[PDB]
């Protein structure tokens, strides 16, 4: 009975005792240092938000992108490590514009994260990476099956369906208060509000225009990031109403 | 010596005394097993395995121990579950491409070449371990009765009696009298394999056999009154 | 599709002739001292000299130095007879004209649809190839200034439209552009 | 302690023979929901215990169609369950374009047994982590098998896999002289499975969301009952 | 995979990965040693029991349920240099702690010191908080109760607390232990979503909550996102 | 058919279905990938080089920021050309699109 | 956790890619400054050296120039593909390769060769800089051995980059950016007078390198 | 952080490039001299023994191509591969361009195929390092030296080698940047007779070659010898 | 060698206001001999789909095959969600052009409802092209049948079904590979109906 | 190579094989021979296996397979074509001599990175 070092963790293949995969575990380690994204699914459209976190003020904030375009109807939140990202989001892109040459028909987002969780689960048999993703994306789409849905895809392969989702740095408090804060009713402007709200407590600095910015998705209007003006407007009607 | 530390932790390593510990594991792990006994007869062999059974909820008929590589050939291992039934498989491969070729039921001394050398490749390279099962295998062909027992090293020989899992050196110190003591029927070993599996012993008795003239060269198991005759023998 | 070439004692002067109406065919820039003008079938043609251009400049870049006209005319050469190795033989017949800022001399090279380098005084391809030559060949000179040349050049399409283009002059100012035939 | 040296991947052999790196692939089963599998000689059913990554997110699917006469449960990892589950499904189609047969429940279960034991014999990869209850209805009649990482396929008359699976197990051998009489009564047959399943809970009870069943036989291709059709079996 | 590599093979097992406190591994001398700053001003008297935990049970106290608030912190510091700081949490008439162990940035010998200082100044009813690799269930534990087979223990902080608990100065103090299985590095661990259910209905018993709603709050506060449950809530089907 | 180039814009007036869907869809690749529409120079020359790999009278038309208005065809043997006048219902190309007259 | 690119730590990031950081921080010093209309790049520079046949800002193409910090073997080699790509673009598209093009592919190249434990991740940080083709907004970005390729206003990277990085993050205003060759040049000069080669890149594929700094650090020194 | 060349210390160097690089410094010195009308090559045949053929035995200096010489320091065995390389990639150049390889390229290919052993982990870095002396219109005469981590330097007087700091000192201190070829060698024999850990500098141990007017010519012992003496070495 | 045969025959899709029909004679024929004289030439794909491939049966019988196996391939990706006639004839064009060098030599017609509901047809051109049509026919009595056909079209699903089997029952009469069988399919809302007719035999 | 700004088109630059003009729809036309003598040897090679399979089971190709593997995959010289000493010993070429012995058969994509990318397929 002698306290000895365990090699459990340090490999990707390695089943610990009770069956814990800890590379895919410490993955998930990485998306917190990931900047903040919060995302709410709701009619009249989804809302996404993220934190831009600038690393330092010279750093050009109007364009750090956390969130990417897929298709005209689906957007994308991304938090952990970008470099990663970026294989997935072509990847993502790739399989919306094939589906669309294939039978000339918007991607079903629920069948866009199917395809992207396939890309993620390739660091076992679909191999093409050594370690898993240390990035966890969260799309956000309309498919006029479902309606507008929002989907949390983790590095491990597996997606689920979120009312109301929020990853990367204090994810743990900003799903608490989600819970608080979430419901049926809750309409598209309330929920831009409670994404900068969300935001407010989790970011570690002030919130602005030039550190936070919002997207939507709309039947109407599609994937479309808000500019600089309408967030101030927000953030300003959001302490207002505090 | 029996661990060989440092060179115990990888495959297809010599140690300091010319062993290969890890297919010496490796048949520490067919010693838990089931044991498993066969018999060579003047027309045939018997296998005979005690099943110990798990739970009511297997189907019985479903859950066969002794497995059928060809018509003419009977298997039975011991030792892990998935390299046994990947080997039985390899071996049923094996046994129909022969037959497909040659147009001929593959012999057994042919086959059971054919298994050494699958076995042995598997304690040449370090990506892959020795399988865990010593598989016991026979049949009848143009030159008789045929009993063989290979190893995890990929060793295998003719035997006119065999043993294998945790009860091996009771079954085997039986197995010797009985060579010993009639130096066999078709019939008569089916008693006699079923006697032997009880002393070697909640567990069922699964017992098979092929002979040429009982069964016209063919493997068939034992049902009915034959089995309880039997165990009533036993 | 006719290209000309005419060396002059300090320059090179290229000629090319020119459903869709425009108001630089058949002619890209290598280096800004080199000019290269190329005629034959149309697409598989200027692919080459599409690569071509890239490659050349592709060593400018990595050096930041000019590459000689002369090393120049030999890359194309062994471009062209390898890219004809796997395929069909295509009409195209390439004109590389430079100045040599290093020996301050002009060149003018000829290369055929085969792969063969020819430096010339003068050269042409094409309908120009015909008769061209018996003018050329009676008026030319190794002296002959620039200004003279466009005269014979001048001269020389004029008959090549009795019996039937921009024109571009290397020199140690490097490629120029001219409306005076 | 004597443990961490031998348990590196699945390649080693520990000297008392134990194989632990595809022991542990087989306690995955346990991290994940319970799901029941029971069959009557004409009907099979799955049940299956559905969990959410949060209150505000949707219940894992956990039952999978192959084609209109089987389907399949899934406990243990999830990435091995989609690798599995659709490699399964990519051999129903292929039999049928080439040979126009429905590939038999018994063939299903068994050429995804392969697919397992190869990762438990080579370097890099890894046993997988996910169990699987297959239930279908071919020429032969009703199936129900439970295919383990470890490539152990066993034909069954009713079992349980996954976290606290253990109650489930005792409930359906303490009943299995009754279900299997449930003939010709796909309701009925449900509801004893249901009952099967209860057993296993610890805090949460059930609901239209979390329970997912299945069924099929020979007047019910295999159809999946989530959501609101679930509340009359609760 | 066609082969292993010849060169990829695993360093001893007998020594661990522990953070290095002097880069002068070379060193002669005795080395510094840390220092605990517990702070005075706390009336421990008014607290009837008090609780030690590490911070992967942070779900079991939910600041919404039990009111929890700060009276202080713990500071140590360490010069070669070092410096850590704990907070100190209450709730009614309980006294609780938590290191925010780790084991990369945070060597044992804080958390040695920090059991010695937390004993030599409670010296109420123990509550002891943990979990370890060596344990196949949950055990319940005090001073005259052992539940461990031979086989299993309990190492890191929870052992330097248990420790002063049983043997050194202060010995004898009586408290009771819950220690669910776990495996991970210190301050890493994970806990099965069976452990937590068994976790959070008796730690409930002592502490004396309604099992409840105690059980409700926690179940969201461990789930929704927690360095305990990890990819455990997807991970699995 | 003809197409022509002028101050205001551009005027248009009247195997390659797909080449030319397909081609939507590399553009929509591109789109993305640069966050910024795809030149008409850089559409001809794609399909330039496409048209001579496998040996189609197309025709290309846009306005661009910096490119403005510009007409390139590509002939069904790899030839790409550039034209202010072309000539083989009336459209109008603006920087914020087509309009149909 | 610390020798291999394929294992997370426990808390949650790649030691091997970090590591390759720390050799950029031991290269040489390079600078970089955004103006209104212009971007300004400057680094940091024996005996018996032969001075006529060195510059570390290598250009890309006529338009696009890119600055390195760290080993100058990978560097030399990592620019060699990005000219490649650059002509390649060039060649199947007909436009010059965008500036956020290129060090996403140069992002690529370096994240790419850490998709595998058999090779070496560059440990070069890339500090690209130049105008979009027929474009007048200036564009700089670096580039990181992980690959992660960010636009910056003014950056350093190499020896002294954090004390020349707060330098330049007081000095220099977002919305207040210089808007004079001299004042960006100014500020570059001045960012590397804390610890001398300056190169200016104007649009329309103008590339110069300045001679002749004395006088901006002369003008500098005395204030 | 050493067992492979493909793992980065947490300081951020690599410690098995820097083992090759400190392999070089138990190697012969060779020292490379650049004067205004040629250069100068010389390096320390340190593998002595009278039995073995100091004639027809050149071991350090190698000829690459027409007006291009490398000087040899470290593993003689891997600088062959190099060489026979880089006598491939001249001649390549010639048949394509028809025209003499820059040594600026030729030097460029050779660090980059060293630098790419440095970033496999089944290639271990070639120990060895050299001295490029060429001439092309370019640049006319120029001097490089390349190292195992596979970067290169241009230099006026460079030594490399066994010594090279006690050699480079010597050649700060007295090389005038307006000598001639023969004022090059008298230093280049002059720098190593210092330098060398043998008692006495004798031709047997020693090599020479030089590239001037445009001729390269690699010293036969026999004249070795006699500038030795002229020299008063 | 020659790869290619020929089956002759003839098909016939009408796209009614609301309801969708496909017709094709049943006679399968090589070189003035009856190879036999109900082979089904009309082919029911599920979906309210209807298909058929005419020209060479080889060609044809496969084309419908890896038709049939993309539907299912598109039930398992998209939850068994029904697949537009749209979606199909772009995926049917994917599968024509994916053989171009060696293509199909199949005129086949895909008939059904479009989204809101109306009559649906659309034929392929043998390297994948297609166009939206109101009605179509393709094989050897084409010719014969779209000019009568456009005489008294250019309507019930009952009514229609009588100028289709005039239709036939002139091109029989002229024609010779033209079959001695009629099967239509019938599309709708409701669902796709089969009905079979007899022509003449000779 | 593929061009990495469309993935669709071969890299004209990068693929140094004299422009595009070698465009792929035109290497059809070829010599008789070129497509049987450019895998005589590993039709060989296949046909022999099979022979082994046949007779002496699947376990001799893969023993005889799995060997090469390692001889080719554990051998990276970027300075040399010529095959491995070992491999010659298990294809038994030892002491035979071939036209593809005697005749083993650019600025841009020649350089020893190429081939560290292809071989492990970064």
């Amino acid at each position: 009975m002698f306290l000895t070092r365990s090699e459990y963790d340090r490999g990707v293949s390695t089943f610990s005792p009770e069956g814990r995969l800890f590379q895919v575990e410490y993955s998930l380690e990485a998306i917190k240092l990931g900047s903040t994204a919060i995302g709410i699914a709701t009619k009249e459209g989804v809302v996404l938000g993220v934190e831009k976190r600038a690393t330092s003020p010279l750093l050009e904030s109007d364009s750090i992108e956390k969130i990417v375009e897929i298709d005209r109807h689906i957007g994308c939140a991304m938090s952990g490590l970008t470099a990663d990202a970026r294989s997935m989001i072509e990847h993502a892109r790739t399989a919306a514009v094939t589906h669309n040459l294939y039978y000339d028909e918007d991607i079903n987002v629920e069948s866009l994260t199917q395809s992207v969780c396939d890309l993620a689960l390739r660091f076992g048999e679909g191999r093409l990476m050594s370690r898993p993703f240390g990035v966890a994306l969260l799309i956000a789409g309309h498919d006029a099956d479902d309606g507008y849905q929002l989907f949390h895809a983790e590095p491990s392969g597996t997606f689920y369906r979120y009312n109301a989702k929020a990853i990367g740095s204090g994810s743990e408090g900003a799903q608490a208060e989600l819970l608080n804060e979430w419901h049926s009713s809750l309409t598209l402007k309330e929920a831009e509000l409670l994404v900068l709200k969300i935001l407010k407590q989790v970011m570690e600095e002030k919130l602005d225009e030039n550190n936070a910015q919002l997207s939507c998705i709309t039947k109407q209007d599609g994937f479309k990031i808000y500019d600089n003006e309408k967030t101030a407007e927000l953030i300003k009607e959001l302490k207002e109403k505090e | 010596t029996s661990i060989g530390t440092g060179y115990d932790l990888s495959n297809s390593v010599f140690s300091p005394d010319g062993r290969n510990f890890q297919v010496e594991y490796a048949v520490k792990a067919v010693e838990n097993g089931t044991t498993s006994i066969g018999i060579k007869c003047n027309d045939g062999v018997v296998f005979a395995v005690e099943k110990l059974i798990t739970s009511k909820l297997l189907v019985p008929q479903k859950n066969v121990k002794i497995q059928v590589v060809d018509r003419h050939i009977g298997c039975v291992y011991s030792g892990l579950i998935p390299d046994g039934r990947h080997l039985v498989n390899r071996g049923r491969e094996e046994a129909a491409s022969f037959k497909k070729l040659y147009k001929t039921p593959i012999p057994i001394p042919a086959f059971a070449d054919r298994l050494g050398q699958y076995v042995q490749a598997h304690t040449l390279y370090n990506s892959v371990r020795p399988f865990g099962v010593s598989t016991i295998f026979g049949g009848v062909d143009k030159n008789g009765a045929h009993l063989y027992m290979l190893e995890p090293s990929g060793s295998y020989w003719g035997y006119k009696g065999a043993a294998t899992g945790k009860g091996r050196q009771s079954a085997k110190a039986e197995l010797e009298k009985l060579v010993d003591h009639h130096p066999l029927s078709a019939r008569e070993a089916v008693k006699q394999a079923a006697k032997i599996i009880y002393l070697a012993h909640d567990f069922e008795l699964e017992i098979s056999w092929c002979s040429l003239s009982e069964t016209n060269g063919l493997h068939k198991f034992v049902k009915g009154d034959l089995l309880q005759e039997a165990i009533d023998f036993a | 599709d006719i290209i000309l070439g005419i060396r002059v004692q300090d320059s090179v002067i290229l000629a090319s002739s020119k459903g869709i109406s425009v108001l630089d065919d058949k002619t890209r820039q290598l280096s800004p001292h080199t000019l290269m003008s190329f005629a034959g079938e149309a697409g598989d043609t200027v692919q080459f000299a599409e690569y071509i251009q890239a490659n050349i400049q592709l060593y400018s870049i990595r050096e930041d130095y000019e590459l000689s006209p002369q090393a120049v005319s030999s890359f194309v050469r062994q471009e062209l007879a390898k890219s004809i190795r796997s395929r069909r033989p295509y009409q195209v017949n390439v004109l590389i004209g430079g100045y040599d800022k290093k020996k301050n001399k002009p060149e003018l090279y000829q290369i055929d649809y085969l792969g063969t380098k020819v430096e010339l005084p003068y050269g042409a391809h094409g309908y120009s190839g015909f008769y061209t030559f018996f003018l050329l060949d009676h008026h030319y000179r190794p002296d002959m200034t620039t200004e003279e040349g466009l005269d014979l050049l001048k001269l020389c399409v004029q008959e090549l439209e009795k019996r039937m283009v921009i024109v571009k002059i290397v020199d140690k100012d490097g490629i120029r552009q001219v409306d005076d035939f | 302690m004597f443990r961490n040296n031998y348990d590196g991947d699945t390649v080693t052999f520990s000297p008392t023979g134990r194989l632990f790196q595809v022991e542990y692939a087989l306690e995955a089963i346990k991290q994940g929901s319970v799901t029941v599998g029971l069959r009557s000689n004409t009907h099979a059913v799955l049940v299956a215990l559905k969990r959410n990554a949060d209150e505000l997110s949707s219940y894992q699917k956990k039952i999978i169609k192959c084609d209109e006469h089987m389907g399949l449960s899934l406990a243990g990892l999830a990435p091995d369950a989609r690798v599995l589950s659709n490699y399964l499904r990519q051999q129903c189609n292929y039999s049928s374009l080439v040979f126009n047969r429905k590939l038999a429940v018994e063939r299903a279960g068994h050429l995804l047994c392969d697919k397992a034991q190869k990762n438990t014999q080579s370097y890099g990869g890894r046993p997988y982590g996910v169990g699987l209850l297959i239930i279908g209805y071919d020429k032969s009649g009703a199936h129900l098998l439970e295919f383990q990482p470890s490539g152990n396929v066993t034909e069954l008359y009713g079992t349980a896999i996954g976290a606290r699976s253990q109650g489930a197990k005792t409930y359906l051998e303490r009943t299995l002289d009754t279900f299997i009489k449930i003939d010709g009564n796909p309701d009925e047959l449900i509801k004893a499975g249901v009952e099967a399943i209860s057993q296993s809970l610890r805090d949460e009870s059930l609901t239209v969301d979390n329970l997912s069943i299945a069924i099929v036989g020979k007047d019910t291709p295999f159809t999946i009952y989530d959501g609101e059709a679930v509340a009359k079996y609760i | 995979m066609l082969f292993k590599q010849w060169n990829d093979l695993p360093e001893p097992k007998h020594l661990l990965d522990l953070p290095e406190i002097s880069k002068n591994l070379q060193s002669l001398e005795v080395c510094p040693v840390p220092k605990v700053e517990f702070p005075q001003d706390l009336d421990v008297p008014q607290y009837s029991t008090a609780v030690i935990t590490t911070k992967i049970m942070n779900p079991l106290f939910p600041k919404n349920l039990l009111q929890l608030t700060s009276i202080g912190e713990i500071k140590t510091t360490l010069t070669v240099v070092y410096g850590f700081s704990f907070p100190i949490y209450s709730f009614g008439k309980t006294l609780l702690f938590s290191m925010e162990e780790n084991f990369i940035s945070i060597s044992p010998i804080f958390g040695n010191m920090i059991s010695r200082s937390i004993i030599s100044q409670l010296a109420p009813d123990i509550i002891v908080i943990g979990t370890s690799d060596k344990i196949a269930s949950m055990k319940v534990m005090t001073e005259n109760e052992c539940t461990l087979q031979p086989p299993e223990f309990i190492t890191g902080f929870i052992g330097s607390v248990l420790t002063q608990l049983i043997v050194g100065p202060s010995k004898g103090l009586k408290f009771k232990c819950l220690v669910a299985p776990s495996e991970g590095p210190n301050g890493f661990e994970k806990l099965s979503l069976s452990d937590m259910g068994s976790l959070v209905d008796l730690c409930g018993q002592w502490l004396g909550f309604e099992p409840s709603r105690y059980s409700e709050e926690c179940y969201r506060l461990w789930r929704c996102d927690s360095a305990a449950i990890g990819a455990q809530s997807g991970l699995y089907i | 058919t003809l197409a022509f180039r002028f101050q205001g814009g551009i005027i248009v007036a009247v195997d390659c279905q797909f080449w030319e869907t397909w081609l939507g869809s590399q553009c929509r690749l591109h789109e993305l990938r640069e966050k910024e529409r795809i030149s008409v120079a850089a559409a001809s020359k794609i399909l330039s080089n496409l048209v001579y790999q496998y040996k189609m009278g197309t025709m290309i038309c846009g306005y661009t920021r910096k490119e403005g208005p510009t007409i390139y065809y590509v002939d069904s043997d790899g030839t790409r050309l550039k034209g202010d006048i072309f000539c083989v219902n009336l459209y109008h190309v603006t920087e914020d699109g087509w309009i149909y007259h | 956790y610390d020798r291999a690119l394929s294992i997370f730590s426990p808390d949650g990031h790649i030691f091997q890619v970090e590591y390759a950081l720390e050799a950029v921080k031991r290269g040489t010093c390079a600078v970089g400054v955004k103006g209104k209309n212009c971007v300004v790049l400057g680094c940091e520079r024996l005996k018996l050296q032969d001075t006529r046949i060195t510059s570390k800002v290598s250009k890309i193409d006529s338009h696009v120039v890119l600055s390195f910090s760290g080993l100058n073997a990978d560097s030399r080699i990592l620019i060699e593909k990005a000219r490649v790509e650059a002509q390649s673009h060039r060649l199947t598209l007909e436009d010059p390769v965008t500036v956020e093009y290129l060090t996403r592919y140069v992002a690529g190249v370096q994240q790419r060769y850490t998709q595998s434990g058999g090779v070496r991740p560059f440990g070069v940080s890339t500090l690209i800089a130049g105008f979009d083709p027929r474009d007048d907004e200036p564009k700089l970005y670096q580039t990181e051995p992980s690959g992660i390729y960010s636009s910056w206003s003014a950056q350093t990277i190499g020896r002294n980059s954090k004390t020349v990085r707060e330098f330049l993050e007081k000095n220099y205003d977002r919305k207040e950016p210089p808007a004079t060759v001299e004042e960006c040049v100014k500020l570059t000069v001045r960012s590397l007078l804390e610890v001398i080669e300056i190169t200016v890149v104007k649009p329309d594929s103008d590339i110069v390198a300045l001679s002749s700094e004395e006088i901006n650090q002369y003008v500098t020194q005395i204030e | 952080y050493d067992s492979r060349t493909t793992i980065f210390s947490p300081e951020g160097r690599l410690y098995q490039v820097e083992y090759a690089l400190e392999s070089i410094s138990h190697a012969g010195t060779a020292i490379g001299i650049m004067a205004s009308d040629g250069i100068v090559l010389a390096a320390e045949r340190k593998v002595t023994s009278t039995l073995l053929e100091q004639d027809t035995s050149t071991e350090k200096l190698y000829k690459l191509n027409d007006k291009i010489a490398v000087a040899v320091a470290g593993l003689t065995a891997d600088a062959e591969i190099l060489i026979n390389t880089a006598r491939i990639h001249a001649q390549n150049y010639l048949k394509t361009y028809n025209e003499d390889i820059p040594v600026e390229i030729l030097v460029r290919r050779l660090s980059d195929i060293k630098q790419g052993y440095t970033q496999h982990g089944g290639l271990r870095p070639f120990g060895v390092s050299f001295i490029y002396a060429g001439y092309d219109d370019r640049y006319g005469y120029q001097l490089y030296t390349s190292n195992p981590s596979g970067n290169y330097t241009g230099w006026k007087a460079i030594s490399v080698g066994a010594n090279t700091s006690a050699a480079q000192t010597l050649l700060q201190m007295d090389y005038k940047d307006d000598m001639k070829v023969d004022d090059a060698i008298e230093l280049a024999l002059k720098t190593l007779s210092k330098t060398t850990d043998s008692s006495a500098l004798t031709y047997d141990r020693l090599e020479f070659a030089t590239i001037r007017k445009v001729y390269q010519k690699i010293f036969k012992p026999q004249e070795i010898k006699d500038i030795l003496v002229k020299t008063g070495i | 060698f020659n790869p290619y045969g020929d089956n002759g025959g003839t098909i016939l899709g009408i796209a009614g206001e609301d309801f969708a029909v496909l017709a094709g004679d049943t006679r399968n024929i090589t070189d003035y001999s009856i190879n036999s004289r109900y082979e089904p030439k009309v082919f029911d794909c599920g979906d309210n789909i209807v298909m058929s491939a005419n020209g060479f049966a080889a060609d044809g019988d496969a084309l419908v095959k890896r038709f049939k196996n993309s539907v299912k391939w598109y039930h398992f990706d998209h939850n068994d969600k029904k697949l537009s006639i749209n979606s199909a004839a772009r995926n049917i064009q994917h599968l024509l052009y994916g053989k171009r060098f060696f293509p199909y030599y199949v005129h086949t017609i895909i008939a059904g409802l479009d989204e809101d509901g109306k009559g649906a047809v659309y034929s392929f051109d043998p390297v994948g092209s297609y166009e939206r049509e109101q009605c179509r026919a393709g094989g050897a009595a084409a010719s014969l049948i779209m000019p009568f056909l456009d005489n008294q079209v250019n309507l019930s699903v009952e009514e229609v079904i009588k100028l289709v089997r005039d239709s036939f029952t002139s091109a029989t009469e002229r024609h010779i590979q033209v079959g001695d069988g009629l099967e239509i399919l019938i599309v709708t809302k409701d669902g796709v109906r089969k009905e079979f007719y007899e022509l003449k035999r000779d | 190579v593929l061009s990495s700004a469309v993935p669709s088109l071969p890299d004209t630059l990068r693929q140094q094989e004299g422009g595009a003009v070698p465009l792929s729809t035109q290497l059809n036309d070829r010599h008789p021979l070129e497509s049987t003598l450019k895998n005589w040897e590993t039709t060989q090679r296949q046909r022999q296996m099979e022979q082994y399979r046949q007779i002496f089971g699947i376990a001799e190709p893969m023993k005889r397979t799995m060997e090469m593997e390692i001889v080719n995959r554990t051998d990276f010289n970027p300075l040399s074509t010529n095959g491995s000493i070992h491999r010659d010993i298990l294809l038994n070429k030892e002491c035979s001599i071939d036209w593809e012995d005697v005749y083993p058969g650019t600025m841009v994509g020649d350089d020893v990175h190429s081939k560290i990318e292809k071989q492990l397929g970064i």
